């Protein structure tokens, strides 16, 4: 009897682990895809901070994404999570690390407002009767610098407002293709930093029309460029948990596999033995 | 049908965040972005 | 004699919830051993917290396995053991490490070993 | 047994003496082969029931 279902459990853990094989391939494929745009990605954003910090060398640092707001009541939260569900601890460290941010802004009296990307932290938080502000859905696989627009936009516009008095954003820093690390990043207001004086002999820069427009239109492109990147680097980060995860499963299945072949054979065996007992038995019976 | 439809109007049916208890994450872990400005002006 | 004419109505609710957390943790078990806890229902992965939780507090150290590991026994009543998986159940100590269940008493030796550990209740 | 009696007898004497068996597994094979061309019924995997 359970000598089919035996049998019927190899066959299935023997596709099981065929597609979790194939996943693990195809998720290596798609890791150097998105190292790939992500590295081709970076000099924009070099550049655009480079002529952000000599823009604002000469500028009035008074933007309302650069000072901290006396008596901060709320705090708008961005958890950058995955779609498809194979990875492995991926979104569960992004939801730790969300949690214990969470925390620190209630140890500091701000209730946190909860933006989310991606359908895993939807179910993370529509299970705990969260209120998430609004959602993102269907490109945590391909992140484009539309989303990463739309999304910053929409939340300097609930920033500068029912508002919120500063962002932050929680998403997986990829790094070492065996480092996917949950961070959590204050994207606004700004601290500035006065880093040097590197101004010697060297020749001022003419700004048009002036100084503070350009960096008043500057900035909210800057957060957005910070947010693109965020997005890249979290679906890198997401594909490298996918293709361990899918390794760490085919090995499961492996092991499966071998563990119901050991135990198929073993009654194969006791089920021959005792039909042959049966038999001798009614043999010697009859003698 | 009508008794359950007058039955089903007085019936007290009986359906917030959790605590999670999770620690507070460490001030200096959460990255700041930073406008690196060159003029020395404490 | 598991029966609420016999051991009371709350015995017999706190045994039938964890045996039915039990069980729901031994049929997701196929899933949880190829793929992992991650790919559960929320739902799922909190009843397979309270489940791990649940068969470790269930173990216990024995007056008779002094000889073997050198930790001295422990006795529960069957109203603390009522009330604490009651507790386990509802979702009092999902926050508590899946240890500090392992080999215990009461709540007491539960609360000793979760601060030897790190955590509160 | 022949082993385990060259072993009491000295154990019987006050000595101390240790004995290896390097297979029972062997020894249970042995016995079922004796076993079966006895015509004795056999158990779980065709071993004896003693």
């Amino acid at each position: 009897a359970t000598l089919r279902e035996l049998r019927g459990r190899i066959r299935s853990a023997g596709s099981i682990k065929k597609i979790t094989k194939a996943q693990e391939l195809i998720a290596t494929s798609r890791i150097a895809r998105a190292q790939a745009r992500l590295e081709s990605a970076r000099p924009y954003a070099f550049e655009i901070t480079r002529m952000l910090t000599t823009l604002a060398a000469e500028a009035a640092l008074d933007h309302p994404l650069l000072v901290e707001r006396p008596e901060p009541k709320r705090a708008g939260v961005l958890v950058v999570s995955s779609d498809r569900g194979l990875c492995g601890a991926y979104n569960a460290n992004i939801f730790r690390r969300s949690e214990e941010l969470f925390s620190l802004l209630r140890e500091a009296g701000k209730q946190p407002v909860l933006y989310v990307v991606g359908r895993k932290a939807q179910n993370y938080y529509s299970f705990r009767n969260w209120n998430i502000t609004e959602s993102w859905m269907g490109f945590s696989e391909q992140p484009t610098y539309e989303n990463a627009a739309e999304i910053a936009s929409t939340l300097v516009d609930a920033f500068l407002l029912e508002g919120v008095d500063e962002l932050h954003i929680v998403y997986t820093e990829f790094k070492s293709m065996l480092s996917q690390s949950a961070e959590a990043h204050r994207i606004a207001p700004m601290v500035v930093e006065y880093v040097e004086e590197d101004i010697g002999p060297r020749t001022l820069y003419s700004f048009e029309p002036d100084a503070t427009m350009l960096f008043e239109s500057l900035l909210p492109r800057y957060l957005t460029t910070r947010v693109y990147a965020a997005l890249l680097e979290s679906a890198a980060s997401e594909l490298a948990s996918r293709q361990r995860a899918m390794k760490s499963a085919t090995d499961n299945a492996d092991d499966l596999i071998k563990a119901l072949t050991l135990m198929a054979n073993r009654e194969r065996q006791a089920q021959i033995t005792q039909e042959i007992s049966e038999i001798v038995g009614g043999a010697n019976a009859l003698a | 049908t009508e008794v359950i439809k007058n039955f089903k109007k007085g019936f007290a049916a009986t359906g917030v965040v959790p605590d999670e208890h999770v620690e507070a994450l460490d001030e200096d872990k959460l990255a700041k972005e930073a406008v690196k400005v060159k003029k020395p002006a404490p | 004699i598991l029966d609420p004419s016999v051991v009371g109505d709350e015995h017999y609710r706190v045994a039938q919830e964890v045996i039915r957390i039990l069980q729901r943790y031994k049929d997701l078990q196929d899933i949880i051993a190829i793929l992992g806890i991650d790919e559960l229902s929320e739902e799922d992965k909190q009843l397979v917290n309270r489940a791990r939780r649940i068969e470790r507090f269930l173990s216990q150290n024995m007056m008779a396995a002094e000889q073997f590991t050198g930790q001295p026994g422990s006795t529960v009543p069957v109203k603390e053991t009522i009330e604490a998986f009651d507790r386990l159940c509802k979702g009092d100590f999902d926050h508590v490490p899946e240890q500090a269940f392992f080999l215990i008493g009461g709540l007491d030796d539960l609360a000793k070993k979760a601060e030897s550990l790190g955590a509160k209740l | 047994y022949t082993g385990s009696a060259i072993a009491q007898h000295w154990m019987y004497e006050g000595k101390h003496v240790l004995i290896i068996f390097d297979d029972l597994t062997k020894q249970a094979e042995a016995y079922r082969a004796i076993s079966l061309l006895l015509r004795r019924p056999p158990g779980r995997e065709a071993y004896p029931g003693d």
